[PDB]
């Protein structure tokens, strides 16, 4: 029973955590447009290398 | 090295000619005092004197 309770709801979790993944990636590639363009210095984009990872 | 970016130097840079253009006025202020001949020639009296 536990374990049905654990795949009746761990996909509302993972689909969560796979958003969140997504969300900080996509934050990542504005911080390094933001820094190819040259507004920000290269510690903001190793901040959000940190986040994502 | 990039720790810094290129905008924070470009308004430092623009500051550091601001600064120099500063400088320059004070300069040219300073050479408005004892003043210079602006042309070459015989001159004539001291209309004014030392003190007034």
């Amino acid at each position: 029973a536990d374990g049905l309770a654990a795949r009746g709801t761990f996909t509302e979790q993972l689909q969560a955590q796979r958003d969140l993944v997504k969300a900080s990636d996509e934050y990542y590639q504005l911080a390094d447009k933001r820094y190819r363009t040259g507004v920000d210095n290269y510690l903001t984009l190793l901040d959000a290398q940190r986040s994502l990872f | 090295d990039q720790a810094v970016s290129k905008q924070q130097y470009a308004d430092a840079n623009a500051a550091y000619l601001q600064s120099k253009a500063a400088v320059e006025q004070a300069r040219i202020n300073l050479r408005y005092t004892k003043v210079l001949s602006p042309i070459s020639g015989r001159i004539g009296r001291s209309a004014v004197t030392e003190g007034a």
